[PDB]
């Protein structure tokens, strides 16, 4: 979130249970009603 | 068991008036069944079938027999003559001798006490059709049961059956006036917010058996082990279990409980105060319980409030319990330096209790007096002499951190009129406690004790009382300094009563670093680690420009210190030996000692170096370099010696620790 990894239950580097590649990942983002966001892909390093 | 009265039905006389009734009804359904018959066009037939749809039916009934007669004559009489014979609730209606829509009652809300009774009256009738399905099996003969249904899970056909009775009857009573109920409760408060609940009536019932219990407790000069085993383990694993819904109040649940519940949980903490006085020695086979027990309710204390509502009522046992308390310590610490047991090994629990409950925002004047009273007998003639310090030194803390005002230095804002009108102890701070000096002054005088730097020796009276003391309070009230921004323009209002400011947290860190240092490892010492448990956010307010005097000469010691020892560990062995076998055990007790001194003095530095990491990553400096360089020299050094990993997983082992500090969250 900021600076700082997620902590989670266990108190480890919690992880999705060495998911399968299958086809490939891809970044995947959502957005709910009234709400506003923006999306940060990175093409500089002033953007990140 | 179940022994039902079989009233008459027989035996008695039908009146005029009721044959008069019967027969109209008998014309009335005779008249339906028509008007149903030709609704539904069933035709006439020369046999019953059922791919014909043919039954004549359409004929007088004066003339059929008796015994076609007798099937229909009571089809719904029975019931009511049950009625009126079993349940006396006759009621007096009458003295003895174009095209309008329904309204609508579905709209309106169903009352409680009407659904109850329709309920009731529903289980009643089940209940007889039962009665009356039992005696006609018993007269048959017997055989299967397939009626032992239980009525909350009864089948489809008997849900929609009893359900169309009760139609019908709603259906036909709306005429002549006919309505009855008998009964008399209100779900305002038997059902909305004490009494739905079953835990009021436990509670309750609870409290009766302890006082029962209590009727006898001088009857020594069976039942209570039997009544004590079978709660104490239940109530444990209940508060253990369901603890959630008692939080607070049921207006901010989620967490449904009034003042009742604090009530009960009070009047418990008093009555086993009570079981733990008066006798101690016959009640010693269930002490482990009663600890447990305590234990228990301290971790489920909630605390809810009460003032509020009730007019105190356990203020007043509260109060007492606590001054028997007080002058339980002052008499141990008067004669040391029936409730012996209790007072020598049992008071960790009280001392623990509530500890960790309140520490947040979430405070009175006895309250102050007391933890007053106690310090000042503890204080007193409190050194020579018990395993008792880390449970002073939590309640101390706890004392401390639940405070209203200051209770270090005078510069009280909510004090009551009976410090100064009344005969008690003057409102100030520095001629009510006598042993207790300003806070500048104790700030002084604890830094100057850190300036000599002495050796760890024993001194358990001292550090350990002073250290832990200082170390919760500063951080308490560091929020709410005269100098620090508050979340709030009332708080910067009222005059603040604390003064703490960045040099104090300094001389903090200064005292404690030298605590450290100071302490050689040569043998146990549990001081630094207790002191290290008891306050970890000793860093939250640190100040970052002192960093390379805080670091660089301890991890230069610390290093120096690991090179040594195990130059002098392979010069000593070498090979394998009798003497150096007893040189390599005596450098792996070293390492544990060691090893177990750097658990207690990691969080506070792993804490510094994330923060110095974030300071580094938003402007950098020249530390990085000289810290890998020490952190590669030491896991070197750890690496290189297979012996050292075996001692360090040893020593975890034999710590029974879970190691759940360092993550903190």
């Amino acid at each position: 979130l900021n600076g700082e990894v997620l902590m989670s239950d266990s108190g480890s580097e919690t992880a999705f249970r060495e998911i399968e590649i299958g086809d490939g990942f891809l970044p995947v983002c959502s957005l709910g009603p009234g709400q506003v966001g923006h999306l940060n892909l990175g093409q500089d390093v002033s953007s990140l | 068991n179940f022994d039902p009265r079989p009233v008459e039905t027989l035996n008695v006389i039908i009146p005029e008036k009721l044959d008069s009734f019967i027969n109209k009804f008998a014309e009335y359904t005779h008249e339906k069944w028509a008007f149903d018959k030709i609704q539904n066009n069933w035709s006439y037939g020369e046999n019953v079938d059922e791919e014909l749809k043919t039954h004549p039916m359409l004929r007088p009934y004066k003339t059929f027999s008796e015994k076609d007669k007798e099937i229909y004559r009571w089809p719904i009489k029975e019931s009511l003559k049950a009625m009126i014979a079993w349940e006396w609730t006759i009621e007096k209606a009458r003295e003895g001798e174009y095209n309008p829509q329904p309204p609508d009652l579905s709209g309106v809300t169903l009352s409680r006490e009407l659904q109850a009774m329709a309920e009731q009256l529903a289980e009643n009738y089940h209940n007889t059709w039962g009665r009356k399905k039992k005696q006609e099996l018993e007269a048959k003969g017997g055989g299967t049961h397939p009626l032992l249904v239980p009525y909350d899970t009864l089948t489809a056909k008997e849900k929609a059956r009893d359900r169309e009775k009760a139609q019908e009857l709603l259906k036909f009573l709306q005429m002549n006036g006919y309505a009855v109920t008998r009964g008399l409760k209100d779900m305002e408060l038997d059902t909305s917010s004490i009494e739905k609940r079953f835990a009021f009536g436990f509670l309750q019932q609870l409290l009766r058996w302890m006082d029962i219990s209590q009727e006898f407790i001088a009857h020594l000069e069976q039942e209570i082990k039997f009544f004590a085993k079978i709660l104490l383990p239940l109530i444990n694993q209940y508060f253990t279990n369901h603890c959630l819904y008692f939080l607070s109040t049921p207006a901010k649940v989620l967490g449904h409980a009034s003042n009742k519940e604090k009530e009960m949980i009070t009047s418990l903490f008093c009555k086993l105060a009570a079981l733990v006085r008066h006798r101690v020695s016959l009640f010693g086979t269930d002490a482990p319980a009663v600890v447990n027990c305590l234990h228990i309710l301290a971790r489920s204390l909630d605390a809810r409030t009460v003032m509020k509502s009730g007019p105190e009522i356990v203020k007043a046992g509260l109060r007492s319990f606590f001054e028997s308390a007080s002058e339980d310590i002052e008499k141990m610490v008067e004669n040391l330096r029936q409730n012996l047991t209790y007072t020598t090994v049992a008071l960790l629990p009280v001392l623990t209790t509530l500890f960790q409950h309140i520490a947040q925002h979430q405070i009175l004047d006895d309250v102050q007096v007391s933890c007053y009273r106690t310090l000042c007998s503890i204080y007193s003639l409190g050194t020579t002499k018990e395993k008792l310090r880390p449970a002073l030194g939590e309640c101390l803390a706890r004392l401390a951190a639940a405070m209203p005002v200051a209770f270090l230095e005078p510069q009280y804002t909510t004090k009551s009129p009976r410090e100064r009108a009344i005969l008690g102890l003057p409102n100030s701070v520095e001629e009510m406690c006598p042993d207790i000096p300003v806070l500048d002054r104790l700030m002084a005088d604890i830094g100057g004790l850190a300036e000599s730097g002495a050796r760890y020796t024993e001194m358990p009276h001292v550090i350990e009382i002073t250290l832990p003391m200082l170390c919760s309070y500063l951080p308490r009230w560091w929020e709410r300094g005269p100098e620090a921004p508050p979340p709030a323009l009332p708080a910067g209002a009222p005059p603040p009563c604390t003064a703490v400011t960045s040099d104090h947290l300094n001389s903090l860190l200064g005292n404690i670093l030298r605590i450290i240092v100071n302490n050689l490892g040569i043998d146990e010492a549990t001081w630094m680690k207790r002191l290290a448990v008891f306050a970890q956010p000793i860093v939250s307010r640190a100040r970052p420009e002192l960093l390379h005097s805080h670091f660089i000469p301890t991890i230069g010691r610390l290093r120096k210190r690991a090179g040594k020892v195990v130059a002098e560990e392979e010069q000593l062995r070498l090979e394998a030996k009798a003497e150096a076998e007893e040189g390599e055990l005596l450098v792996r007790d070293e390492f544990s000692v060691l090893c177990r001194d750097l658990y207690a003095l990691y969080p506070l530095l792993i804490r510094y170096v994330d923060n110095n990491r974030a300071h580094w990553l938003t402007e950098p400096n020249a530390n990085a370099e000289e810290l890998f360089r020490m952190v590669g020299e030491i896991f070197i050094y750890w690496s290189k010696s297979h012996n050292f990993k075996r001692e360090e997983q040893n020593f975890v082992v034999q710590n029974e620790i879970n190691n759940m500090s360092f993550l903190t969250a």
